[PDB]
């Protein structure tokens, strides 16, 4: 319980009061002072190690909140605790050698209710430099490639937010000589 | 076991069989009623478990219960790395990326 | 394991001689396209497809079974390489 | 991307049981309680 | 000394739960019958589940809707719990719409009623809204079998649509009890009692009959030797 | 699957005739796999009450829950009557059918352990 | 691409790896058996399915 | 879609049965209940009781005979009896031998509509002055029934014998992973059946799927 607030993953309340606005992006609270404090929730910010840092609210719209109380969960957190994973009904037994030498067998029931579903964000990048034959630019206009291949690229060459790309698909354009 | 006892369900023959194998194993106390046998057995953190593929009860009861297992940063898709060929480095004609 | 690998190791004075024999035989089988096989039609290694049984594509398996038959003769300096190759290529394109 | 728990991924408890997803067996062919509750994870006891 | 045809009792509680007694059976038949039926029940029973989701002003699953407490991720997570009963067997796909706004709690009730379509769990909270919060979405529920990941089917009704993990199997839990019964002259005979917990889209009796037919068909597969 | 059941219920009691030991087992006085001295020889109840002609038959009976794979019984293997569990001859025939040589397989393994 | 895969293709794969073997090797290689050949068998998932015996 | 069923039998005793493919999990789903039925409920015959002239109990060895009484009873458990008469439930075979004579199962006096499948089965040997007069009873049953369980005797001093009713001596199935298309976890059900001879493996398996189907028909009238 101490970890999340000491890790500053989950955002808490600075004073007793009522939550006027509850949203996934932000949580605004009205305190006893009458002051309106907005808490912009960090939503799926890429970690240095890849895992998504998200913050999900836990307080109903327009409800009482005390000082030092949870407003929204942090990454790997449930109800203001540290939830690095999900506790699952584990049976400790050999199974046809599938659990062999620390190997772990798993029910597809866990995949059913999306237990152990890690959101990972990879950071890709393209940097341009100027050469005498021709510099480099981030554009949608990419030679010898179908529009169907550029289906998920906007005008700027950036992959459209919300698209599903696969290995081989284009993320950012860049052309030189 | 209370729901089973409340509905009107007796003990499973498979359960009594596991209690036989366990009595042979000496986990549970001998001679007591299957509900008490299963009581002491559950006290041991073990339950009568049936192999879903066989149906026959897994002879010798096994330990079950929620464990806070967590997924680790060392997942597969980041690590998987197979290749027929690969573009060779310019500084050295060994394949790199 | 491989079928008859024991008898195969027994046929040779060296497991690696078995290696070179099976290998070179497989090279002959691929260069000639299995038409130079000493395996009878019934002895041909089969494989299960969605269509049905077909000839085993792998030449190594073929060579190992051919060697199990003992119909193959292996040894050092059996025949000059040029004449050998030209004869085997004369019998099979 | 929301990477689910495919075969091979590194699982572990807090007690040092570094584990690897063996075979994600369906709800059917997995050990289950007499009430019908299907076990979520099968652990090798040898690892203890 | 041949055992005749045992009796078969049925004790169901609503549309979700059902009990099915068979007795007396010869020794060994309790689990011999009890288990394969269970397997087919949990595995290969056709059902319905949310396969697609498109929310307005939402480009992907990992987006979050203004004025909405739950993110699109958790919203989809709640939508996976949606039990949709298709009244008509021939029908295999339904696109439910949902428009809600203001300080209200969006539930399975707010789904626009479709002909021959019945939501079994109306109290399922999908998302919480706010003053200025607008939730407009179309979810596609299909009929299938077992579990199909989003990466497999990849169902997208439109561009901004989001593939949803489909837990088709309506059966939630299966058990079966083997009890000691006798016929007076002979003892140790097995007594079966099949317990079936279903989501409600199909009756435990229906699912059991389907499992029976599946097993029987699989036995028909053993007819032609080669 | 290859270890005997060192049960304590029998406690090495002396028995004149084997049928007395069978009767004692049926009474529940003595476990099936507990060490017992019947007449001059020392043998458990399982080796007297359950005498399997065929090694296949032994496993046939195991599958019916009649006996277990760890129950020291009497099973006839390769024309020779053997004192061992059905699980142990299960292992013997595992080796045999794995190597397709029933003789040198039984000669290979050690059954009494 | 990824959806280019088909039944016929996987069948062809199954045909070519039939009779062929892959040299599996663990880090770090300490001895001769640090690498060993295995006939490839296609399996669901994205992880190498290794024989339990050769682990030691 | 439709699974092919390749059957490979060698005589009346052994038979392999490949069913491929089956949707994930169906392999054991078919294998195990068929296995249990095959081992427990296939209509078979066995020597339930045995009587001998000078043999009071099962453990008292036989004079003039190298073979142990228990050994003989064992060989009689191996004795495969086939009832040509579908309505025949029990048949008492008899055996008369003397001098030095290696008894075969054929030495049993022939009974109408009763065929001993393995007559060459060595039952007992005899010596100079040795006499063997026995009567073995065979009943139609299913599965395995220990001597104490059935507890039937045609007469006094008649020895109860463990009934090896099930003509299927063994059922061992390997559910090996086969592939069709992209699916590679499909369940190739390799069902191996060892029978005694009275019932060919295929007959046993078809009787098994028949029994299972019949058991499936029960979910009709509440």
């Amino acid at each position: 319980e101490r970890v999340v607030r000491d890790s500053l993953a989950a955002l808490y309340a600075e004073e007793d009061g009522e939550v006027a606005k509850v949203d996934g992006n932000r949580i605004v609270v009205r305190y006893e002072d009458g002051r309106l404090v907005e808490y912009p929730l960090r939503r799926f910010y890429r970690s240095n190690q890849g895992t998504a840092l998200d913050q999900r609210p836990r307080v109903v719209v327009g409800q009482r909140v005390r000082k030092g109380d949870l407003l929204a969960d942090g990454p790997a957190s449930e109800n203001g605790f540290l939830a690095l994973g999900q506790n699952v009904l584990v049976a400790i037994m050999p199974f046809d050698g599938y659990n062999f030498e620390d190997a772990i067998v798993i029910s597809e029931e866990l995949l059913k209710r999306d237990f152990y579903t890690s959101i990972h964000i990879e950071r890709y990048e393209i940097e341009a430099r100027d050469t005498k034959l021709g510099p480099e630019r981030i554009t949608r206009d990419i030679p010898h490639l179908s529009e169907a291949a550029l289906r998920d690229l906007d005008e700027e060459g950036v992959v459209r937010i919300g698209a599903e790309v696969k290995p081989g698909d284009i993320l950012v354009g860049r052309t030189s000589f | 076991f209370g729901k089973r006892k409340g509905e009107g369900f007796g003990v499973d023959k498979r359960e009594v069989e596991v209690l036989r194998r366990a009595e042979k194993l000496g986990l549970v106390t001998p001679g007591k009623t299957p509900e008490e046998q299963l009581k002491e057995l559950f006290l041991q953190g073990k339950v009568v478990l049936y192999d879903g593929r066989t149906g026959e009860p897994i002879e010798g009861p096994i330990v079950v219960g929620q464990m806070f297992i967590m997924k680790l940063y060392h997942m597969v898709e980041d690590k998987m790395h197979a290749r027929s060929t690969g573009p060779y480095s310019l500084i050295t004609q060994q394949p790199l990326g | 394991a491989e079928p008859g690998i024991d008898k195969l190791f027994g046929m040779v004075d060296s497991k690696y001689r078995l290696t070179v024999v099976v290998a070179k035989r497989a090279q002959q089988l691929l260069r000639h396209g299995f038409k130079n096989t000493v395996l009878e039609p019934e002895e041909r290694p089969k494989m299960q497809t969605l269509e049905g049984l077909f000839d085993d594509p792998n030449a190594v398996t073929w060579a190992m079974k051919e060697l199990l038959t003992g119909r193959l003769v292996f040894g050092e300096n059996l025949v000059p390489e040029d004449r050998l190759q030209k004869e085997m290529e004369r019998l099979y394109p | 991307q929301k990477r689910k728990l495919q075969v091979g991924d590194k699982l572990a408890n807090r007690h040092g049981n570094k584990g690897v997803v063996a075979k994600i067996l369906p709800v059917e062919d997995m050990p289950h309680l007499p009430d019908g509750t299907p076990v979520d994870v099968i652990l090798n006891p040898l690892g203890v | 000394s041949k055992l005749k045809a045992p009796v078969f009792t049925v004790r169901t509680q609503g549309r979700e739960y059902g009990e099915f007694v068979l007795e007396p059976l010869e020794r060994g038949f309790g689990v011999t019958l009890g288990n394969p039926l269970r397997r087919i029940l949990l595995s290969s029973i056709p059902g319905t589940a949310v396969t697609s989701v498109y929310i307005e002003d939402v480009l992907h699953e990992f987006s979050t809707i203004p004025g909405v407490k739950e993110d699109v991720v958790e919203i989809i997570l709640n939508l996976k719990e949606l039990v949709v009963r298709f009244l008509n067997p021939s029908l295999q796909t339904v696109t439910l719409l949902l428009k809600a706004e203001g300080p209200k709690e969006v539930k399975a009730r707010d789904f626009l009623p479709v002909a021959d379509v019945e939501i079994m769990n109306p109290d399922l909270h999908i998302a919480t809204l706010e003053e200025g919060g607008r939730l407009n979405m179309e979810v596609r529920v299909d009929r299938g079998v077992g579990y199909v990941p989003a990466e497999k089917h990849g169902i997208k009704d439109r561009i901004n649509a989001i593939p949803v993990d489909a837990v088709f199997s309506p059966v939630r839990r299966v058990a079966f009890q083997v009890e000691d019964t006798r016929l007076g002259q002979r003892t140790d005979l097995d007594k079966l009692t099949l317990r079936i917990w279903t989501d409600g889209s199909v009756t435990p009796l229906e699912a059991l009959n389907q499992a029976v037919e599946i097993l029987r068909e699989h036995l028909t597969y053993f007819s032609n030797p080669q | 699957i290859t270890q005997v059941r060192k049960e304590k219920k029998g406690a090495g009691l002396e028995f004149a005739t084997p049928e007395e030991a069978l009767a004692a087992h049926e009474r529940g006085e003595v476990a099936l796999n507990a060490p017992i001295k019947v007449a001059g020889r020392e043998t458990s109840v399982g080796r007297l009450k359950y005498v399997f002609a065929n090694p296949d038959e032994a496993l046939l009976a195991v599958a019916h829950g009649i006996v277990d794979l760890q129950d020291v019984v009497t099973v006839r293997y390769m024309g020779k009557r053997l004192e061992t569990s059905p699980g142990r001859i299960l292992f013997a025939r595992i080796v045999a059918e794995a190597v397709e040589d029933e003789k040198v397989a039984w000669e290979l393994i050690q059954l009494d352990v | 691409r990824q959806r280019d895969i088909k039944d016929e293709v996987w069948d062809a794969l199954e045909e070519v790896i039939h009779g062929k073997v892959v040299l599996l090797n663990r880090a770090p290689t300490l001895h001769r058996l640090g690498i060993q050949a295995f006939q490839p068998v296609l399996v669901e998932g994205q992880s190498i399915q290794l024989h339990p015996l050769v682990c030691e």
